[PDB]
């Protein structure tokens, strides 16, 4: 594990020329099948996909993953998590190579193997200890209703919830892939617009409540799916504009306030998660109509982001946590940026959408009237003021000021200064 | 959840020491029924020659 | 030799769809 | 079930058993129901020749049938007369009985015209449908 | 012909009907997950190892790629 | 060359008692017998001077020769697609020597004609040379390979005919067949023979009345 | 084969609406859809020849018997029809969905037209929730 | 709120 | 052309090309045996091979069935009178 | 094969550890003998697991094979996925199946 030390030491860094030396005598320290290796055998198949010139669509690739869950079949046969670091990777291969729609069969098949891991019993017999209780015990219960298992079903535990997410991850960023790329028309029907919604936001459901039951409703991979619940269920409701959704956004709200609570408690109030979960609760309580406390609150995103831009360039990094961040643990951060923070940054400016007024009605008619992946982080830096990749990942100073004037003139202000105004 | 584990051993030694005990048991019966369904219609073709 | 390349050249839209064999020995020759 | 014991013995008599083919349709509706003659013939085929009282007991039973309503009977003569005049002729009533279901012999078939008053109209008079829906499914006229 | 636990965590399988009770401030709905409850606050909802995957696989035959 | 995958720890495999070929004294051309294969990080191998794979030991002989070369020089290539039928079309070797390494076997085992995807090797020695044609061409065999429609027929000059035959009879398209060889290595009685072939079977107008 | 002859004054008389055993070369094709056998167009033609052979302009009982002897197609049988639907039934469970159906004989097939093969997915699936109980509703080609 | 709460 | 109808059915329950390219990812054909080509497709007949094996499995028996497919509709009329 | 070998001497700790591992992995009655009677008493008075949860059915012939690999401290020329691979036997493995 110290050859695969400094294995890891390139692969984040963009050494791949190197790295690729060192890991083929690796695998020579240990035997042939062998299931230990499958750390070093798995490191290799993220050269071939991160690190070479060839695409992400190898047949080195399938060999690789073919080769290695081959040698869990000949060890540990179906019968140790391997299978599943097998099938995190591989749910990491196509996630890179697009194909979400495939993914989630991927991350399908990693809960239905994990499921036999975790084990069920079957209880035939609870009919006749049924008929030795009627016979014996003398109460009305082994009559009228069937007798219960001795010892109940399995708990989801904290990696197979892990796949929720990722499954939920996969759902979602299918459907909004789609939402940005939607001059093609054949790209998710409105019928399945509000199916692989509802349902993402269901496996993001399952997720949250197995988590604090195991680990408790404290910890911050709880208040992960806490605020991705929210989420997911924002953009339920915007894809089905449905008004009877108003349970939902009651729950959702509630959800990101919980999520914020706890994230300035452990997290600070200078940091990436912390500023959306105030945003995503901005946007979730202008939604209810609390187009105050809403308005105070994106207020407070644009004090804290602000002062968290004062800090050092060098000093501002966020990797997101994230199943496929525990599993691949050596990759550079920027590898896992896209799925959920700049869909805020992308939804943040374009839900309230006003326009309509002049520059509107002005800009656009009197205008057009006149005629006639090596990609390593970024270890050192220039100046004081550079732009970090995560500095991308929030929406800029520009643009969430944007939305907040914008709040104030249409729905927000009190009746004396609007009337002061006009 | 571990209170449940100490009684799932409790199931699993019940069902593999009752897997064995059966085990001779019900393979002699069969044998027995064997012997007897073979026998009977071993009868049952010499009345046909019969 | 060129009338083996004018029946070539009579019809055939498709060349002619051809199977082929060897005929040589097993040591050296 | 006592009009079913009740009938049951005053047609097999001593021998408590009917082997007669023709009885069984008898007894059918001496209670009140109506079966087919395919079914009779598969009830006789499974019985073997011998009718005893529980097995006549729940063949009332298993016809008893929900479906002896007006409007699926309407549906008939409604195809036939294609103008919904509410009229047929006597002809055409003539070959949907003997001709179309389970062809009928000339005797009961005779019997039909003098209890249900087609005998004295001719074969082209016009006849309505209505009292013929109305009086084989016993509703009041 | 649909399971107790199946039942409880989805009613009504093509839309969400919330269940959480995270941060904890029918009412009676609660997975087998747990035997121990007093009160409505002990009610964990916890879908089971097999629970999460007899009704996550009722979802692709719900649809049937277009009609 | 050899492509780049049996060479690799990772997606090739060494198990005891399985062939290897050596890649040294390079104009390959060693063959050797896998014993271990992690013998102090490199691969032990025995170089060689009706083996069934599945019940691995090592080829029992006296005074080995054993050396030590790593995972970078050694590519499985036996067994104990690859043209695995008669039609050795498969070939899942690039290079021409599986074409001749196959011909090696059935030069043992008497076979010898060879259909070769759209080709045909025949590698018939002087010896004896009218009983091989009388052996594969006999009135017998003749109607014997028409009267099986391919699948279990031996790959024959009968089936290399019945291929453009059969586009005689459906396709009704243009066909070839041609032989090649050196200085009167019997390709023109190979030739002969399967031309025979071409109007035996099939009614091709039989003698018809005076209507037709 | 009085069994035979007696299918034939079943359907001969089910689609007849003038009456007295004489019916007009409308619904003549269809009358041997009900007897269960395909067609040629050039058939119906071929029939009215004989129709006014004695100038009738209508079938006569005997006309329709001695012409459906001439020609007689093998009669797709009953249990053959359970099979026919039991091989599209790859889940077991006894139903055809009718989203299957649509596919997969479309593409296949040699006499099918797009509204044929529509109605025949839209008739049979009265529930509307999309399976054909083809028990059911094969004893909905014979109940007799 | 009256009937489904009294899990006392 | 020519493989759209003869592989037709399949796996599957918009453009010519790219149906053609959709029944590619759904049958498992990876794209490494593929050919960047117009129309005369070339397909190295191993992966054919691999394809015909359930071709000839989703071609079976479906001609009794057609056979009263093409005729069902007074049938269905008639039997509702003969009931 | 101790026909065939005509080079590779071996030892009688060979044949102890070769008669060991035979019933434990085989197909043989045999080997249904040592699981029943002498695997699974003494894994109770070993580590206080009882008989009833030890049996064969239950447990990986690989898995298994590559433990005794190393607790025992013998290596194989076989791996485990050679010995999935093989045909079912009553003494499976072989004397020259060691390395050292």
């Amino acid at each position: 594990d110290a050859v695969l030390d400094i294995v890891g030491g390139a692969i984040r860094f963009g050494v791949w020329k190197v790295a690729r030396y060192l890991a083929e005598r690796c695998l020579n320290f240990y035997p042939e099948s062998h299931a230990a290796a499958t750390q070093n055998r798995l490191l290799v198949f993220l050269i071939e996909l991160h690190g070479s010139g060839l695409p992400t669509s190898n047949p080195r690739l399938v060999n690789l993953i073919g080769a290695c869950g081959r040698a869990i079949k000949d060890h540990w046969e179906d019968t140790h998590p391997v299978r599943l670091d097998l099938l995190t990777y591989q749910a990491w291969h196509m996630h890179v190579s697009g194909d979400l729609s495939e993914c989630a069969w991927v991350l399908r098949s990693a809960l239905t193997v994990a499921a036999a891991m975790i084990g069920n019993r079957n209880y035939t017999d609870r009919n006749e200890v049924r008929k030795l209780l009627m016979l014996t015990s003398l109460s009305l219960k082994p009559f009228r209703q069937q007798l219960e298992a001795t010892t109940p079903r399995q708990v989801t535990n904290l990696r197979m919830a892990g796949l929720l997410r990722l499954l939920a991850r996969a759902k979602l960023l299918w459907l909004l892939d789609l939402d940005q790329k939607r001059k093609c028309p054949t790209f998710s029907s409105p019928g399945n617009r509000s199916d692989v919604a509802t349902e993402a936001c269901n496996c993001l459901q399952w997720a949250l409540d197995a988590y604090d039951f195991h680990l408790g409703s404290e910890t911050p991979l709880t208040v992960g799916t806490a605020y991705e619940l929210a989420m997911a269920i924002f953009l339920l409701r915007k894809a089905t504009r449905s008004d009877e959704a108003l349970l939902l956004v009651e729950t959702a709200a509630r959800l990101a306030e919980a999520s914020l609570r706890v994230r300035t408690q452990l997290f600070g109030r200078q940091h990436v998660t912390t500023l959306n979960t105030a945003l995503l609760l901005g946007l979730l309580l202008a939604d209810q109509g609390k187009h105050r406390r809403a308005m105070s609150l994106i207020e407070a995103v644009i004090r804290n982001s602000f002062i968290r831009s004062l800090r050092s360039p060098a000093r501002r990094r966020y990797r997101p946590e994230d199943s496929f961040s525990q599993t691949l643990w050596c990759l550079p951060d920027a590898f896992f940026y896209d799925t959920f923070h700049t869909h805020g940054r992308i939804i943040q400016p374009d839900a309230l959408h006003d326009a309509l007024l002049a520059h509107h009605k002005r800009r656009i008619e009197a205008a057009a009237m006149t005629r006639r992946e090596q990609t390593r982080d970024s270890y050192a830096f220039l100046t004081h003021q550079d732009e970090v990749p995560s500095d991308h990942l929030i929406p800029s100073i520009q643009d969430l000021e944007e939305t907040l004037i914008r709040i104030y003139i249409n729905h927000g202000i009190d009746s004396a200064l609007e009337r002061r105004l006009c | 959840q571990r209170c449940y584990a100490i009684l799932e051993e409790a199931i699993t030694q019940l069902h593999s020491c009752t897997e064995d005990k059966m085990g001779a048991v019900l393979s002699r019966q069969l044998e027995l029924q064997r012997e007897i369904d073979t026998m009977d219609w071993s009868e049952s073709f010499l009345q046909y020659l019969r | 030799q060129q009338l083996m390349n004018s029946l070539l050249l009579s019809d055939s839209p498709d060349p002619p769809e051809c199977h082929f064999i060897a005929s040589v020995n097993s040591t050296r020759i | 079930a006592l009009k079913v014991e009740s009938a049951f013995c005053e047609i097999s008599g001593a021998s408590r058993t009917i082997q007669r083919k023709e009885a069984v349709a008898n007894l059918a509706r001496y209670l009140g129901l109506a079966p087919s003659e395919q079914e009779v013939d598969t009830f006789f085929h499974r019985v073997n020749g011998r009718c005893d009282l529980a097995a006549f007991g729940r063949f009332c039973s298993l016809l008893v049938h929900d479906e002896d309503k007006a409007a699926n009977f309407r549906e008939l003569f409604l195809v036939y007369d294609k103008e919904h005049t509410g009229k047929l002729k006597k002809r055409v009533v003539k070959m949907i009985f003997c001709n179309l279901g389970e062809p009928l012999s000339a005797a009961e078939w005779r019997s039909f015209e003098g209890i249900f008053d087609l005998a004295d109209k001719k074969d082209d008079d016009l006849v309505p449908y209505e009292p013929i829906v109305r009086k084989l499914l016993d509703l009041p006229q | 012909r649909r399971g107790r636990e199946e039942r409880s965590l989805l009613p009504r399988p093509t839309q969400f009907d919330p269940v959480t009770r995270y941060p904890h401030d029918d009412e009676w709905v609660s997975s087998g997950i747990s035997r121990l409850a007093n009160c409505v606050a002990d009610l964990t909802t916890a879908p089971s190892a097999v629970g999460v995957l007899e009704m996550l696989g009722e979802q692709g035959k719900t649809g049937k790629p277009v009609a | 060359q050899v492509d780049e995958s049996l060479l690799r720890r990772s997606t090739s495999f060494l198990r005891c008692g399985g062939h290897v070929i050596l890649r040294s004294h390079v104009e390959r051309h060693r063959s050797a017998q896998v014993i271990d294969s992690n013998f102090l990080g490199r691969v032990l191998i025995q170089s060689t001077d009706f083996h069934d794979r599945f019940a691995y030991k090592p080829d029992p002989r006296a005074h080995p020769n054993l050396s030590v070369d790593a995972r970078q020089e050694v590519v499985p290539v036996g067994c104990l697609l690859e043209g695995k039928l008669g039609d050795l079309l498969y070939l899942s070797a690039s290079t021409p020597a599986a074409v001749v390494d196959t011909l090696r076997g059935r030069f043992y085992h008497d076979e010898y004609f060879t259909k070769c995807g759209n080709m045909l090797i025949s590698v018939f020695p002087p010896k004896n040379r009218e009983r091989i044609f009388d052996t594969e061409f006999s009135e017998e065999n003749r109607w014997q390979y028409y009267a099986g429609e391919i699948q279990d027929l031996r790959p024959h000059p009968f089936l290399l005919a019945r291929r453009a035959l059969e586009n005689v009879w459906l396709k009704r398209r243009n066909q070839f067949i041609l032989t090649f060889g050196e200085l009167d290595a019997a390709q023109d009685n190979i030739q002969k023979e399967l031309f025979r072939y071409i109007y035996t079977f099939a009614p091709r107008d039989g003698a018809k009345d005076q209507d037709g | 084969t009085e069994e035979q002859i007696a299918e034939f004054k079943e359907a001969f008389s089910l689609f007849d609406k003038d009456g007295d055993g004489t019916i007009t070369t409308k619904e003549l094709g269809t009358v041997m859809r009900s007897l269960g056998q395909n067609p040629t167009e050039a058939e119906l033609q071929d029939m009215i020849n004989e129709v006014d052979a004695d100038g009738n302009g209508t079938i006569d009982f005997p006309e329709f018997l001695t012409l459906m002897a001439r020609k007689m197609k093998d009669t797709d049988t009953e249990e053959e029809l359970i099979e026919a639907f039991k091989v599209f039934d790859r889940d077991g469970n006894g139903f055809i969905s009718a989203a299957e159906l649509r596919h997969v004989m479309t593409n296949l097939g040699e006499k099918l037209t797009d509204e044929e093969v529509d109605e025949m997915i839209r008739e049979a699936d009265v529930d509307g929730d999309g399976q054909i109980n083809y028990e059911e509703f094969v004893k909905m080609m014979m109940a007799k | 709120q009256e009937d489904k709460q009294r899990f006392v | 052309a020519e493989f759209l109808r003869l592989y037709a059915v399949l796996v599957v329950p918009r453009k010519p090309k790219e149906a053609v390219i959709y029944l590619l990812q759904t049958i498992k054909f990876p794209t490494s045996d593929y050919q960047l080509g117009r129309s005369l497709v070339f397909f190295r007949k191993r992966t054919f091979l691999v394809l015909e094996m359930q071709r000839a499995a989703y071609l079976r028996r479906v001609m009794p069935a057609v056979a009263t497919l093409c005729r069902a509709w007074p049938t269905f009329r008639a039997r509702l009178f003969r009931t | 094969d101790l026909m065939s070998q005509t080079f590779r001497h071996f030892s009688w700790t060979d044949i102890v550890l070769l008669n060991l591992f035979n019933l434990t992995l085989g197909d043989s009655s045999e080997s249904d003998e040592f699981w029943s009677s002498f695997l699974a008493t003494r894994c109770s008075q070993y580590f206080d697991v009882e008989a009833g949860s030890i049996a064969k059915s239950r447990i990986s012939r690989p898995a298994l094979y590559v433990a005794m690999q190393h607790h025992c401290g013998i290596s194989f020329l076989p791996d485990a996925g050679a010995l999935n691979t093989m045909r079912p036997s009553a003494h499976p493995l072989q004397p020259s199946h060691l390395r050292l």
